[PDB]
């Protein structure tokens, strides 16, 4: 029954849906999937489709220093500047990276001058070429390969299917992999990749906080307190949007404001540009991180914690929100990196103790005669 | 043991922090490290073999 | 007391200091500016820690900004005194001796205060801490470290650093002392708090920086990034070590960027100058990357392409106010391009004809309020337009304007019409700007609100100040145009036509189960939401399903493809009936839209934060049957006023309209018994809502108010009873 | 493109949006 089982409330919520009832092309080995490239913030834009050293000067006189550069009209520098390039700067660069240059030898022929040089014409629309090829074929596939191993990513390949515990409208409740460091160890999970907060819409983001204020109602109940934790590593890997929730004691989530003020100001690079630590207790994550850049943050149950925006991937483990809890709470460390994998049908049939806790507390139907 | 185990893995990883750079014979240090955080019985039954019988 | 060691102290600084200035040039000529080391990293600075008793000339502390006033000047800190002398680390480092005995305080201190916190049976919490969280020999802060349980088992740990020497090919400073068990025992918090005063303070920085030129408004919410330039993993796997030396000098290019307006003064790199050939920006001294940065801003003309569009949007004024003034007509000279960055004369860009003669007030700045004293001076007035690229020492715009006015008209370089006109100047490095030459009745006033118009609305602006923020890939959170927000209501219900669009249920999907038991989704219909608010006009694009064949899945474009929609009807909709401003409920909308609107660029587009209750709306079944049994994309239109306008205001009817669609959006049918009281109610078949008297409107109007308040209340978890009748109305027309 | 006028009393069809 490893296909087939689930929790009874999610197939009556399938069922609700159920009654409900009652420009570049790149064929992808069948199909057609339309060709787009993202931004440095997430913007999503459709991609339209001898050497001579140029005519560089006019008669003893400088005129341009783009071959291309008499072509723009005023509104396509304006259309261009709203949905551009994420760097324009390596690409003259990665050229004169190239050996057999010579040197700069100092004056004479500075790095500027070098640069004046190689800004000829590119081969025949071989601007156009270079980046149809980057930003399409290059993050498509990237994104493909990523959809398909995907955890989380509804109808993926591996898709364990029986930790759902709820479904809204675009957001669920799911239970994790592995043997799930605490004992309520629940999930909130976006069904489409945003890879960040602050890269959702509103009425996404709205559905996410009803879920998370309903989880500390019921975890309060009990005497238990939350913790919110979203890791968001380097946006170029495109790993799907998690939003955790980590129940511990009350007499531990006293003391953890605390811990984390301490691990962040640590956390990461000496000498950091981007000044450590931000305050989420007022303005909220939305509004105190800039779109399109990594960051780690920290809720604690209602009210809102810290956030810092990381640099130096490297040295900034992606499981440093598990790590300070699993501290704390004096676990070994096996729990929180890599994971420990569970009896695959038997084990986790702990859905069953999490589901008869979420009963009085179910939000998303109102079917409840 | 295993509490000591953790405190002698830190202080090996720590020599690795100032590059990503690595050749073959550092590669093959982080992928044992890796190991014996993912499964401390299995490296604590090899560490103490080792003093029994390893003398050359 | 080791006076040979603080001479070797400031020797060493002096060597390093000179390493930097030789990575740009400079050489042997002085006077470099000391702001660029000590400046803290957060504010773009290197964040250098001094240990000499360096100083800063008095010229460093001028700063200024502008206002509605004009511009007004600052000199930070200064009674009289040349003492601002960077600080010495060693007055914010604690002694030893204070340490030792600190530490036998502290430690019995916290051991106290624990004491009696556990007999008060409470967890000890942050207040109570930070008064003492860094102090003690070991830090009291260590107390709260991560691994604590395990690291008390890590004995010898002081001779096992010491022995790491053998060990590992790195040296480390800290062989004595780790933050595991001593914690910072350092900290410069304070140090950094007032290295900014020494140096005049955040707004005195800044002028030394390119930060005006961004036309952020305001310095709090900045970020940077160091992982996503040349410096990848790219820059070290390439082959070919020895090519580091053209691309060894490109990390840099963002620091010498944003120091820029003091790295190129005159009063510096003396010597011969150059001009760049495309723009009027001149260069002094040979910097290794700062000529690179710029061509890279200024490409494809874009001199020119400010210049010319100012001159057409100015004459936009003077072509609708033909009758505001004693003008018959005016004149674009549509004079020779490279006339943007002819710095040694300009003739005219605009001329302006009287109906007889004005009178020619006098040769005075644009802050100049009053008085009139020259000859009247028949038929011809002119403008000029300048921009120029100041630095720190010439970013005053008055005495460039009127200095630049008595140059050209004084003698024969340049031609004008007559003496009667006025010179612009705009300094494109911090977007001040201001004039100077003649005027005549009305026109200055009316130079003031146009200009004060030009330098937010223009586009030719956005685009320099978009290409200076990217290439210094500095980052903000809170910035941008101004939020549709409670107070601003009122302007909703002017004459100008206005939209609301709403795009939530475009994209919908529904989850299913495949016959052969796995999951997966499928796409459904949906709308596209327009609606007017002082009309109550509406508009319901149906997107079908079809349209998303191939693409599918993610539903990437969606959003493009619905501005693509909005576009198509306001092209095709009469000019009269275009917008004026159009008020989108998500923001991430507005950059789709704003690039097909291009066209016409009357339209204002504008952000809320004041959410709205549309999105319940769709789901009435007199619009959900309709949507659902639709097969093919077409346009549907409704009023959602069905009578109400015949005798009820416009913003009491729209109050009425907000509060059915909140309360349908929080309890559903039971909002419809409020509707249907009595299943004997009528209605006419076209309207939405039942026919009702105004009395009979009101009552059902408070009950609907009570059930959203209660709901409200119980979502809030907290009493209904103290809000006012204001707090009420701002929740009801959307947040607090 | 299709239009359905439903704003009131009477259901009229455009087909193109110049026309209303």
């Amino acid at each position: 029954g490893e296909d087939t089982w689930m929790l009874p409330d999610v197939n009556e919520r399938i069922e609700q849906f159920s009654q409900e009832h009652s420009s570049g092309v790149e064929n992808e080995d069948q199909q057609e999937v339309i060709l787009v490239r993202t931004d440095q913030s997430g913007r999503v834009w459709p991609v339209n489709t001898k050497r001579q050293m140029v005519s560089t000067h006019e008669e003893r006189e400088r005129v341009r220093y783009f071959h291309d550069d008499d072509n723009l009209s005023l509104n396509d520098l304006v259309k261009n500047e709203k949905m551009g390039t994420a760097e324009n700067q390596n690409k003259l660069f990665m050229r004169m990276a190239s050996k057999f240059m010579g040197k700069t030898d100092g004056d004479y022929y500075t790095l500027d001058d070098m640069f004046v040089s190689k800004a000829a014409e590119r081969e025949r629309l071989g601007e156009e070429e270079e980046n149809q090829r980057k930003k399409a074929i290059a993050e498509h596939r990237s994104l493909a390969a990523q959809m398909e191993k995907c955890l989380y990513c509804f109808d993926s390949s591996q898709f364990p299917k029986h930790l759902i515990v709820a479904i809204g409208v675009k957001v669920y409740l799911c239970l994790p992999n592995v043997r799930s460091l605490t004992e309520g160890h629940c999930l909130i999970v976006p069904l489409q990749h945003h890879r960040a907060a602050t890269l959702l819409d509103e009425d996404i983001w709205e559905e996410i906080q009803m879920f998370r204020k309903s989880l500390v109602k019921m975890f309060e109940d009990k005497g238990l307190d939350c913790i919110f934790l979203e890791t968001n590593m380097s946006m170029k890997k495109q790993y799907h949007m998690v939003y955790e929730c980590i129940p511990l004691p009350k007499e531990v989530g006293d003391m953890a404001p605390i811990y984390f003020k301490k691990a962040i100001m640590e956390s990461d690079e000496e000498w950091s540009m981007n000044k450590k630590l931000i305050d989420l207790s007022s303005k909220d994550i939305r509004k105190s991180v800039p779109r399109g850049l990594p960051y780690f943050s920290v809720d604690f149950g209602l009210h809102g914690g810290f956030a810092h925006v990381i640099e130096d991937q490297h040295k900034f483990p992606h499981y440093f929100g598990k790590e300070i809890i699993g501290g704390m709470l004096d676990i070994e460390p096996r729990l929180w990196r890599k994971g420990i994998r569970e009896s695959f049908e038997d084990q986790r049939k702990k859905a069953l103790q999490f589901a008869q806790w979420w009963k009085p507390y179910d939000f998303t139907k109102s079917k409840n005669y | 043991d295993t509490k000591l185990l953790i405190l002698a893995l830190e202080r090996l990883k720590e020599a690795y922090s100032v590059k990503s750079r690595l050749n073959q014979s550092q590669r093959e240090e982080l992928g044992l490290i890796e190991q014996a955080y993912d499964n401390p019985h299995e490296a604590l039954s090899r560490i103490k073999r080792h003093l029994l019988t390893q003398r050359a | 007391n080791t006076q040979e060691l603080l001479d070797l102290l400031v020797k060493c600084e002096n060597k390093i200091q000179t390493r930097i200035k030789i990575g740009l040039n400079s050489k042997m000529p002085s006077r470099f500016p000391p702001v660029v080391f000590y400046t803290p990293k957060e504010l773009g600075g290197l964040g250098m820690l001094s240990m000499g008793h360096v100083l800063i000339p008095q010229s460093d502390l001028r700063w200024s900004k502008q206002t509605d006033v004009g511009i007004t000047h600052f000199r930070s800190g200064m009674s009289h005194e040349e003492d601002q002398l960077i600080p010495n680390l060693y007055r914010y480092i604690q002694p030893w001796e204070s340490e030792f005995i600190d530490s036998q305080r502290v430690w019995a201190e916290y051991a106290l205060k624990r004491q009696e916190a556990i007999a008060q049976n409470r967890r000890l919490t942050l207040e109570d801490l930070e008064d003492s969280w860094d102090r003690g020999i070991p830090r009291i802060n260590t107390l709260f470290q991560k691994d604590r349980h395990t690291l008390a088992y890590d004995k010898g740990w002081r001779v096992r650093t010491d022995f790491k020497q053998y060990q590992v090919l790195k040296q480390n400073p800290f062989w004595w002392t780790h933050q595991r068990h001593d914690g910072k025992l350092w900290n410069l918090n304070n140090y950094r708090t007032d290295m900014i005063q020494a140096l005049g303070g955040v707004e005195g920085i800044l002028e030394h920086t390119l930060f005006k030129g961004t036309y952020f408004p305001t310095w709090e919410g900045l970020f940077w990034e160091k992982a996503s330039g040349f410096e990848e993993s790219m820059k070290w796997k390439k082959l070919t070590n020895a090519q580091r030396s053209g691309l060894n000098q490109i990390p840099n290019r963002r620091f010498t960027l944003w120091w820029s307006p003091t790295i190129n003064r005159a009063n510096v790199y003396v010597g011969f100058q150059v001009q760049l050939d495309l723009t009027g920006i001149f260069m002094h001294g040979k910097i290794p990357t700062l000529k690179i940065s710029l061509i890279q801003i200024f490409r494809a003309h874009l001199w020119q392409k400010i210049h010319e569009s100012i001159v057409m949007d100015l004459c936009q004024v003077f072509d609708q106010e033909l009758d505001a003034l004693e003008i018959e007509t005016v004149q674009k000279e549509t004079i020779h391009p490279r006339k943007s960055y002819k710095m040694n004369s300009s003739c005219a860009d605009i001329l302006l004809f009287a109906s007889y003669k004005w009178n020619v007030s006098r040769p005075s700045l644009l802050a100049d309020s009053k008085d009139v004293m020259d000859s009247t001076t028949t038929q011809k007035y002119w403008i000029d337009i300048q921009l120029r690229w100041g630095d720190y020492d010439s970013h005053d715009i008055e005495r460039y304007a009127r200095a630049k006015f008595l140059d050209y008209t004084t003698d024969n370089m340049s031609i004008y019409p007559s003496p009667t006109g006025v010179l612009i100047a705009i300094d494109l490095a911090y977007n001040l700007h201001s004039a100077y030459g003649n005027w005549f009745p009305g026109s200055k006033p009316l130079i003031q609100q146009a200009m004060a118009k030009i330098m937010k609305a223009n586009p030719a602006l956005y685009v320099l100040r978009e290409r200076i923020r990217k290439g210094l890939q500095l980052y903000s959170s809170e910035p941008t145009e101004p939020y549709l927000s409670s107070q601003n209501y009122g302007e909703l219900f002017s004459n100008q036509i206005i939209w609301f669009v709403d795009d939530t249920n475009v994209y919908r999907v529904t989850i299913h189960k495949t016959f052969e038991g796995n999951l997966t989704t499928k796409p459904i219909n949906g709308a596209i939401f327009i609606f007017n608010p002082r009309t109550g006009q509406l508009f319901l694009k149906i997107i079908h399903t079809s349209v998303w064949a191939g693409q599918k899945r993610l539903g990437q474009l969606a959003k493009w493809k619905t501005a693509e929609e909005v576009a198509a009807l306001i092209r095709s909709l009469p000019v009269e009936e275009q917008p004026k401003q159009i008020i989108v409920t998500r923001k991430g909308m507005l950059d789709p839209l704003e690039v097909h609107l291009l066209d016409f660029p009357n339209i204002v587009i504008k952000g809320s934060e004041l959410q709205l209750p549309f999105q319940a709306c769709l789901k009435v079944e007199k619009f959900g049957d309709l949507i659902l049994k639709a097969t093919e994309p077409q346009m549907v239109l409704f009023n959602l006023y069905d009578d109400w306008l015949k005798t009820i205001s416009s913003y009491t009817a729209f109050s009425r309209l907000i509060l059915i669609l909140r309360a349908l959006h929080v309890n559903n049918d039971r909002a419809k018994v409020i509707l249907k009281p009595d299943k004997t109610t009528i209605t006419e078949p076209h309207h939405i809502w039942p026919t009702l008297t105004d009395e009979e409107w009101i009552k059902v109007e408070v009950q609907l108010k009570d059930l959203i308040l209660a709901d409200y209340g119980k979502k809030n978890n907290v009493n209904v009873a103290s809000l006012t009748q204001s707090e009420i109305r701002d929740i009801i027309l959307g947040m607090e | 493109v299709k239009v359905i006028d439903m704003t009131g009393r009477e259901q009229k069809v455009y087909y193109s949006y110049s026309q209303i």
